């Protein structure tokens, strides 16, 4: 905070400050272009929804505004984040406590500005050429702004899609080789080759009408496969191939493939890409799909809400991911009933206490 | 390791007032005269006895920069960076002694001298040896000794003489009528570091004996002589410019004149 | 970088009466008759055949090497290569203020690869627009004399060719016009980025 | 510029900045009162 | 110590010394440039947050400053030490002990002081052109500095980007090999060579329109995949290749995908990478994640926050992981209670001291 | 992208008396000009061909490059190679209106690139619907001595076959007609985008 005075000025106080420009081609041609980077973020933001949460302020999260749900709001909240590095939720109060509207706010046509002690003064709208300026100087701060970590930069979020944006434009590509290959492309599967008595001659429109119809009629198709095909003088028939058949970057596309999941977190397992099998079977790449990127994910978001809504209260109140009946967790489950119900030497109520159970 | 020439390092830095200044200049402010007070009479108008004229002298803090272009055996950003800031403690010891006033320190050899009996502020005072070419050879070491009875008892607290090494050379090879050194008397003994009672600096930038040279000097260089300057080395790793050479750019900046006239008294070899 | 020639060689330098010689001194049908002035423009076209298949320069013309941008950050190999002594290395900027340095460059003479090779790392930097200019004067020697006559023999066995028959009439040599150049051509195997 | 900085404005003229002094002067009056008057008077003229 | 001060002035008391050049550029090329190396830091630095501390001072941690959390701050911190191998951590105290502000100052701005006796003196924030002059010459000492183990250095850490640099830029570069690969090729499915009477003749544009409207309606797509194709005297199509089709440097990225993740020290089966299956079944490399790169890192770091958090206080507090329901290490749980649970000769209390219960 | 020339060359500046003296026609006849309308036809022949196979000028005519879209952002080299002095890069517009710009936009010599680099990091921009059309005069000198000797030969070794067989009739020199504007063609290795 001391030094957050030194950085504010070389940007520039009381001026938007936007960051990446190509943000929302990233989103056209990297998630609604290939089903990877599509399928990858929608597994994860489908997933954090489903998460229960534990405390009034649920209240709001179960019904935040009209024709946007708790589950939808979420998708909306993640899909922000996994997409441009940065979720915003305007939170409109008529009512001065707990406020009855939450919106998500898209990340790509908001700005930060960076104020006078570095922390930020000004979120700005810009749809069009109409701007907003949202105001935090005030104590409720009518947004939380819920950063990707970003280490070089000192206002938004890095947005995994960013990190994989070269293994998209593979993918994008390769995938797009192999639709305008089969739409540019001329085999033949021969070529009858007639030169005559010169080097080169015609044949006339009597003979080349001739050539068609024993062509239409008695060798192409399926039914006159392998007809004998008598060849005079002059006449000759060389056959054509067509040499790499399969295959145009197919190993190229599915390691790009891979890579894009690899930077969302995304299990091969589970978004169904082919590969070699590292994760066994389901029990596990569930239950790490639940550990390494979405419950890390999900208990750094509601870790914000469970801030910036206690703003709103007077108690603060805490709101973390609820880490029980959640059914990918089902085998760190059994395998901590089991481990203490199978310890016979500590009594009844003794672990009751550490199953978390309310002892009787 | 690569290896280099080993140059002085005593560079008058270690007995000079070291003031760490932020400005573009440090300002001293010395007043020229003394108050004047008389005793009063009993029957008279006694008034405006008189008033200390001060004076502002200014360091100008001039920048000091060295720029090598750096063209796995022994690493060279190591080894410039201690070769560099090497150059930078020897080549301001030659501004702090004779500098001149343009862009650079102006030493304290270069203050317009005057012969000490007739020292006036502006200037510094010095004593005469005798014949022109090196010490009196009637007897030697007369002016060094009253060099040092004609300072002030003030001074005199801790003041140290200034020479280079073949001055103090010429100050050992004085004997008496039988030849047994009067500085450090056997051919065992060595440095003795303490010439009448006060420290020697060895700093190769004076001037050594000639018909009129300045070689010996003699003060408490902590009132005299301000090295007013900026602790930090500035480092510009360039990664551009020249892609072939690295072009280090190195730079400290430095500045210093006399404080006070009356504690540097120097020694003149002539009549 | 155009790289005119500053001056071209003055045609009395260049051995016409020599090449008389060669064209029928001791076996022939006279002296015979020969344009004099004709001669002179045969032994200029062989030679600028040779200048450009040798990269070599033969008659020690001054040079004008106007550049816009280093290629090395120091080196600089210098094109026609029997190089001595660079007459200037100006620095004009965009508007041209043609301020010329002194100093800061040692030219490393060499048949194979004459250089400009700056001390230590820097070499004088160009102005924005500013193209640098190196004059430079390049060649064996001021006469005919100081050839390699072997290279000499090559101009005389083509500028006689050039003589004997004039449009591009059909005509294996041990010896010929292109073995005696093969060890004054230019022999790079670099088509990379430095 | 837009098109200077090809041809010319290799630097972009700086604000010649300027030092205008208040010189702060000082306002002062002494008005002379008599010892008279300070004394005599009922009014406290020594705050009026 | 006494070697210390004879090293301070080889270097130069007083003055910044900066180090690294290339970590402003290692970040943006290696952390926001491929998805092996983004996802390795995210990967731990994700970890260290989640793994719960063992002491007053937790509080705050666990609210340190606005918009910025307990488990956002260590990924701050930790992703700091990642990438550049140092961690920075500025405290404001209005009150003399506990203060209640904590910063994670970015790595790239910060310079260090040697000062006298070679242990440091200052720490500079340099922003533009501006500086802060934190001062060390005080018993509070306001930063936290966390080292990497650098060995030839002695302000700094080694940042693990660093050893795998160039493994970065082989898997940036054979990546985008493949991406421009697919944007610039010029495959032909053939080429109908006309030569003419001649050597050489060009065919009339009358005839090249005909040549294009009889190859773009029945020779080329899907649709027209295979035709008899008739050439007449000059005409012939000869079929290109494509010859290598896949795999442009498929396994030395692979290779380099791997050493990436070796040198931050993630398994292979976490990341997603694909390889040779090293770890079995991700209760393992879950466990050796959380114990050869997780813990090991997250030990090192709470050490110095329980030394210097403690010099605000009066009492010395530590502070450790916590080693116990972090959820990776069950398998070392498993194993330790069943183990002693079976030794049926010792008593009940006698093995309620050696599991860690409150003995009864 | 048209380039067509502003004025063609004089026909005076033209060696026809010294590609006469080339030929070998005759020495001291009383009618000496029976081939003069004829000798400057083949030159004219000769040189047009070499300007083609080279991309070079030869005699420093003014030139007049119409075009309407930049080839690249700000570099656009020309087509005729030894230039000098680019005149005039007057903006004409939609229709009618003809603005010369100084524009700042620079000249790059050069014998293989002669670029018209802009400084400003953008060419003045293009009207939408209208051409910019660039006057430049390029070529190696004024008159016939200031060429390069070896294409200079490589005019007079092609136009004197143009004179000495009028029809297509066939008929392996060291340096030929070919091997002397080798040297002088553009080598180039770019079908890219780029």
């Amino acid at each position: 905070s001391v030094t957050g005075r030194i950085v504010a000025m070389a940007s520039g106080a009381g001026r938007p400050v936007w960051g990446p420009r190509d943000t929302v081609s990233l989103m056209r041609t990297g998630f609604a272009g290939n089903p990877v980077g599509f399928r990858s973020v929608k597994l994860i933001a489908e997933a954090t929804a489903a998460v229960p949460l534990i405390c009034p302020v649920l209240d709001l999260l179960r019904r935040p505004n009209a024709g946007q749900g708790r589950a939808e709001l979420f998708e909306a909240l993640i899909g922000q984040i996994l997409l441009s590095g940065n979720g915003y939720l305007e939170a409109v109060c008529p009512e001065p406590g707990v406020p009855r509207e939450l919106h998500v706010l898209r990340s790509d046509r908001m700005a930060v500005v960076p104020g006078a002690d570095g922390w930020p003064v000004g979120y700005d709208y810009t749809v069009g050429g109409r701007k907003h300026r949202f105001d935090m100087t005030g104590h409720p701060d009518p947004i939380c702004h819920i950063k990707s970590f970003h280490p070089t930069d000192d206002h938004y979020g890095l947005s995994p899609m960013q990190a994989a944006a070269v293994a998209l434009d593979v993918h994008n590509a390769a995938s797009a080789w192999s639709k305008a290959l089969l739409d540019n492309a001329a085999r033949p599967s021969g070529a009858i080759i007639y030169k005559g008595a010169d080097g080169q001659g015609v044949l006339a429109p009597e003979q080349y009408e001739r050539l068609i119809f024993e062509m239409e009629t008695h060798h192409q198709g399926a039914r006159n496969a392998g007809r004998p095909m008598l060849l005079e003088g002059g006449l000759d028939w060389k056959p054509m191939g067509f040499s790499p058949s399969d295959m145009e970057f197919h190993e190229t596309k599915a390691a790009a493939a891979r890579e894009i999941a690899l930077a969302f977190g995304v299990p091969p397992m589970l978004i169904g890409i082919p590969g070699d099998a590292t994760y066994a079977n389901y029990a596990e790449a569930n239950r790490a799909f639940y550990r390494l990127t979405v419950l890390p994910l999900l208990t750094r978001v509601s870790a914000a809400l469970a801030w910036w809504l206690s703003g709103y209260l007077g108690a603060q109140i805490e709101l973390k991911p609820d880490l029980d009946q959640v059914p990918a967790l089902a085998v760190e489950r059994d395998q901590l009933w089991a481990r203490i119900g199978a310890a016979g030497f500590l009594s009844n109520s003794e672990k009751r206490v550490l199953l978390g159970l309310p002892p009787t | 390791t690569i290896r280099g020439v080993l140059r002085s390092t005593a560079s008058l830095r270690q007995i000079a007032s070291v003031v760490n200044v932020e400005a573009t200049s440090f300002d001293v402010l010395v007043d020229k005269t003394d108050m004047g007070s008389g005793w009063a009479s009993e029957t008279a108008a006694l008034s405006e006895t008189a008033t200390p004229q001060i004076d502002r002298i200014t360091i100008p803090l001039h920048e000091l920069a060295a720029m090598p272009k750096a063209s796995s055996a022994f690493d060279i950003e190591t080894w410039l960076a201690n070769r560099i800031a090497d150059k930078f403690a020897r080549a301001e010891a030659a501004a702090f002694i004779s500098g001149d006033g343009v862009d650079k320190p102006t030493g304290f050899l270069t203050k317009t001298k005057v012969a000490n009996g007739a020292w006036a502020w502006g200037s510094l005072g010095y004593v005469a040896t005798g014949a022109a070419g090196d010490f009196a050879a009637v007897n030697a070491s007369d002016a060094v000794v009253d060099l040092v009875y004609a300072l002030g008892a003030e001074y005199r607290a801790n003041a140290s003489f200034v020479m280079n090494s073949k001055t103090a050379g010429a100050v050992r090879k004085m004997k008496d009528a039988d030849g047994r050194f009067l500085w450090a008397d056997s051919l065992a003994a060595g440095e003795p570091a303490r010439l009448m009672g006060y420290p020697v600096l060895i700093a190769e930038d004076m001037p050594d004996i000639a018909a009129n040279a300045y070689a010996i000097a003699f003060g408490d260089f902590g009132n005299g002589y301000t090295i007013a300057e900026r602790p930090d080395l500035r480092v510009l790793r360039d990664p551009f410019s020249a892609k072939p050479h690295v072009l280090f750019y190195a730079s400290k900046r430095v500045g210093g004149d006399v404080s006070d006239f009356a504690a540097i008294k120097l020694l003149k070899f002539a009549a | 970088m155009m790289l005119n020639e500053v001056t071209a060689v003055p045609g009395t330098a260049l051995p016409v009466a020599e090449f008389r010689d060669h064209l029928r001194l001791g076996t022939g049908f006279a002296d015979l008759g020969a344009e004099d002035a004709a001669l002179l423009s045969y032994l200029r076209a062989a030679i600028a055949a040779i200048e450009g298949r040798t990269a070599k320069a033969l008659i020690s013309r001054g040079f004008r090497l106007a550049l816009t941008a280093w290629r090395w950050g120091d080196m600089q190999t210098l094109p026609i290569a029997p190089v001595a002594t660079v007459t200037a290395l100006r620095l004009v900027d965009a508007a041209g203020v043609e301020t010329p340095v002194a100093a800061g460059w040692r030219l490393v003479p060499d048949m194979a690869r004459p250089r400009i090779e700056a001390l230590g790392a820097m070499l004088p930097m160009i102005p924005t627009g500013g193209r640098v200019e190196i004059d430079f004067t390049a060649g064996f020697g001021a006469s005919w004399s100081a050839l390699p006559v072997d290279l000499a023999q090559a101009v005389f066995l083509l500028a006689a060719q050039y003589y004997e028959l004039r449009h591009d009439g059909a005509a294996a040599m041990p010896f010929g016009v292109m073995a005696l150049i093969e060890r004054w051509r230019t022999v790079r195997v670099l088509g990379g980025r430095p | 510029g837009w098109a200077s900085e090809t041809a010319a404005l290799s630097e972009t003229a700086t604000p010649q900045i300027d030092r205008i002094t208040i010189p702060l002067h000082e306002l002062a009056a002494m008005p002379k009162a008599s010892q008279r008057l300070l004394d005599d008077s009922a009014f406290d003229i020594e705050t009026w």
